[PDB]
């Protein structure tokens, strides 16, 4: 009963820095990495949720290892934190027959700059000029001053830390609320 | 907020765009070697074009963080690559100009073309007509011509474009603050870093010089015993104290007497190991190669070829259509794109260059970690000495029995191994002298210590002094001989091939010590030594991160260019030749002409 094909089997993912959140709601679940920090993943078809959130971007193979608790890069400190006590799965797999193209495909971006890191589960989808430096941008790039998202560029034919992964983040909350998402009890 | 923040953050970014833009031009250039077309010669000049377009844009921008600011020597080390400026702080007129005489002389080099003076209709250019003629003739007056033909037209074309080309490299090199051109290419050794691995740009003429007295003896016995032999190639024709006949030397310039070699075979009927036959045999193709050069990797602890090696990778003349280049390369596209391009046969010569060059494949791997501008050898030497010491223990008697191209029951020939060492001789000691008398005068013209005037004088001074070779016929300074040599023309050091030689042997020497060999220095096989292996990828991973000197101490436990391994690599060989020459004159007169 459960929609995870629409987010799994999606035809285009988000770029990790605006990352897409899926709320999984009243329904029956049945479940390349895939890590689980808070829970078991072998009695996942056993347990109950109230609610189960399923975010999804696409990273490179170098940075699948920041969705992670407690990890630092470019990707942790700027696209997506988890909490240190994160309870929950990260779900990986290379994307390069889907992802990547002969001329470059550059649709995937991450930020690379910002003034501080984000707090976990924070998104941050603002293009404002990255002013680096005392003097101040006016807009313009150039001059320790940069446009703070950077495009990946996934060709086939690069290694595979630099090929195109995508990722599911699954967060269970449970809450006094009554449990809605199960599998077979 | 410091300088050196403003510097990081402009790097971080940088290095994007820069991959980006920089495996776009390995991709388009890739895409001609192994498809020759118009359309394909198209792509690849302009992405070769925007490529550099943007690096000398981004070189200024990094100008504005000054070196003096920054602390960390990691991005101390990516600016000052970066800002390593040359030709831009020229006027426009003399840039514009330096740039028509590079051009005029590299397309005269590689058009230009000597006649036969008894075949008038016979004119040949070097690339396929001379040097068929300078690798593969025994005819006294055949030679002749050839070497004179080239050096009269090719090269005194080259003479006013050499000798303004000198004048505006020095207003280069100088108005970037290096004393001249040499000064500013010896620059590439140089290091600036505490607590004694620094380098300082005339260290390298101080450690060039100090190694080559101590090659002298080598050298002398080596010299001594291919004049013997040719004295009876060509009866009448050499003095037996004087010096050789530069013609007669086995390529276009007595580069490499490897050629040489049929003419004075130590034991002729010891033939030397082929293991061709073996292959054959076998069955063996292209990839079964690539394979067994793999495992030797693996062996010492290396890691696989990666996946897209193996898909993207072009190991045999495609055979379909397609027009190729077949010279041997190892590609680092970027990105960890890793690729071999080689029109494999089943030979045991591509045998070793598969070795050969997959340990430049190895090398790149190993410091793909590194930021982008320091993914490179320690320094320019570094990449062909690690690619030759896998050559070298792959060719060992040893390692041929453990694959099976040799039979188990199979015993090494000492007699059979003399032979081989004076092949190496040939070729590795042999270029020594050559190369270090090139760029000596090389740099002696650009420090201005030899005149014009003396140009032509002086060199073959050096060449009579230095390598004990002599001119057949004599120069005025109307000709410009150095330039008739490729690398001269083309506007490329030099030095390369003699440190690199220096640094392979140490390397060996270091590594088969560590893999506890038991022998002479060759027959040594680092194979099945992880020690080894790991102590190799310990500095291959260090990219030029580290200053070369602390990188070669990682290695072989001094920071200082050494040859005495070397000398210790050709030990037998080097007795051998002194028992040899009991009856020989050692060394050389300088007087001598064959047409005074
Ligand atoms: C290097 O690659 C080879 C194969 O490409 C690895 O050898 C094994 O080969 C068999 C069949 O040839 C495969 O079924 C195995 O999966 C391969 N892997 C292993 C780990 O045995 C060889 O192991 C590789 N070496 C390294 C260090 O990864
Ligand atoms: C390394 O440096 C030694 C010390 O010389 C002083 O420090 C260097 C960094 C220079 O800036 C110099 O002007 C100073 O006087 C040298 O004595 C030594 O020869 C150097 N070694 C090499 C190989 O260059
Ligand atoms: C869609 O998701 C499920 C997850 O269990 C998977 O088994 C399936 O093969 C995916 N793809 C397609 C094309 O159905
Ligand atoms: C080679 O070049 C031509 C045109 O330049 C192109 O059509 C072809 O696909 C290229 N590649 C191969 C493998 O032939």
């Amino acid at each position: 009963l459960c929609p995870f094909g629409e987010v799994f089997n999606a035809t285009r993912f988000a770029s990790v820095y605006a990352w897409n959140r899926k709320r999984i709601s009243n329904c029956v679940a049945d479940y390349s990495t895939f890590k689980c920090y808070g829970v078991s993943p072998t009695k996942l078809n056993d347990l109950c949720f109230t609610n189960v959130y399923a975010d999804s971007f696409v990273i490179r193979g170098d940075e699948v290892r920041q969705i992670a608790p407690g990890q630092t890069g470019k990707i942790a400190d700027y696209n997506y934190k988890l909490p240190d006590d994160f309870t929950g799965c990260v779900i990986a797999w290379n994307s390069n027959n889907l992802d990547s193209k002969v001329g470059g495909n550059y649709n995937y971006l991450f930020r690379l700059f910002r003034k501080s890191n984000l707090k976990p589960f924070e998104r941050d989808i603002s293009t404002e000029i990255y002013q680096a430096g005392s003097t101040p941008c006016n807009g313009v790039e150039g001059f320790n001053c940069y446009f703070p998202l950077q495009s990946y560029g996934f060709q086939p034919t690069n290694g595979v830390g630099y090929q195109p992964y995508r990722v599911v983040v699954l967060s269970f909350e449970l809450l006094h609320a009554p449990a809605t998402v199960c599998g077979p009890h | 907020s410091t300088t050196e923040d403003l510097a990081k953050t402009f790097l971080e970014k940088f290095n994007y765009e820069a991959e980006e833009l920089s495996y776009q031009n390995s991709l388009a250039s890739w895409n001609y070697n192994t498809n020759i077309t118009d359309e394909n010669i198209q792509k690849m000049n302009i992405a070769g074009a925007k490529w550099s377009a943007f690096y000398e844009e981004e070189s200024q921008h990094a100008k504005t963080y000054p070196l003096e600011e920054i602390q960390d020597p990691i991005i101390k080390r990516q600016l000052r690559a970066l800002q390593q400026s040359g030709s831009s702080v020229l006027s426009a007129d003399k840039r514009e100009r330096l740039n028509t005489i590079l051009n005029a002389m590299s397309t005269i080099y590689s058009t230009g073309k000597a006649c036969n003076p008894n075949n008038p209709q016979e004119c040949l250019l070097l690339e396929p007509g001379l040097d068929d003629i300078m690798e593969n003739s025994k005819d006294y007056n055949e030679r002749l011509w050839a070497w004179e033909g080239w050096r009269s037209e090719v090269g005194k074309q080259l003479r006013p474009l050499y000798e303004e080309y000198v004048a505006l490299k020095n207003e280069m090199a100088r108005a970037n603050n290096y004393e001249d051109y040499g000064d500013y290419w010896r620059g590439d050794y140089e290091e600036e870093w505490a607590d004694g691995y620094n380098y300082s740009r005339n260290q390298l003429i101080e450690d060039v010089e100090h190694t080559f007295t101590q090659i002298k003896p080598l050298y002398e016995h080596l010299h001594a015993y291919v004049r013997a032999k040719l004295m009876d190639a060509y009866p009448s024709r050499i003095s037996p104290t004087g010096c050789l006949p530069a013609h007669l030397l086995g390529d276009m310039w007595g580069r490499f007497w490897t050629n040489l070699y049929p003419l004075m075979v130590p034991f002729g009927q010891k033939p030397n190991i082929d293991v061709t036959d073996a292959m054959v045999n076998q069955s063996w193709d292209a990839r079964r190669i690539f394979e067994e050069a793999e495992k030797f990797f693996v062996s010492v602890g290396l890691p696989n070829m990666t996946e897209g090696f193996w898909q993207n990778s072009m190991l045999t003349e495609p055979g379909d259509n397609r027009k190729v280049v077949c010279h041997p390369t190892a590609w680092d596209l970027g990105k960890h794109d890793f690729r071999i391009k080689m029109c494999t046969k089943v030979t045991m010569d591509d045998f070793l260059t598969a070795h050969h060059e997959m340990g430049h494949i190895q090398y790149d791997m190993a410091y793909a970690a590194q930021p982008f501008l320091l993914r490179n050898g320690a320094n320019e030497g570094f990449h062909e000495a690690v690619g030759e010491i896998m050559s070298l223990s792959a060719a060992t008697p040893n390692h041929l029995k453990n694959i099976g191209l040799l039979p188990p029951d199979f015993s090494e020939d000492s007699e059979t191994d003399i032979n081989f060492l004076l092949k190496q001789a040939l070729t590795i000691v042999g270029t020594l002298p050559f190369t270090y008398m090139l760029e000596k005068w090389r740099w002696m013209v650009f420090k201005g210590e030899i005149p014009k005037e003396q140009w032509m004088q002086k060199w073959w001074e050096m060449k009579r002094d230095i390598v004990g070779v002599v001119e057949p016929l004599p120069h005025d300074e109307t000709y410009c001989d150095p330039a008739a040599l490729f690398h001269v023309a083309n506007d490329y050091s030099f030095i390369r091939y003699y440190t690199r030689t220096i640094y392979q042997f140490q390397f060996q020497e270091a590594l088969c010590q560590i893999a506890k060999h038991e022998g002479p220095l060759y027959k040594c096989d680092i194979s099945n030594s992880r020690e080894a292996g790991q102590k190799l990828h310990e500095m291959l991973s260090l990219g030029r991160s580290k200053p070369w000197t602390f990188a070669l101490e990682r290695v072989v436990g001094a920071k200082t260019m050494d040859v005495r391994p070397l000398l210790n690599y050709f030990e037998p060989l080097f007795t051998w030749l002194k028992e040899q020459n009991r009856n020989s004159f050692v060394g050389w007169n300088t007087d001598w002409s064959p047409y005074a």
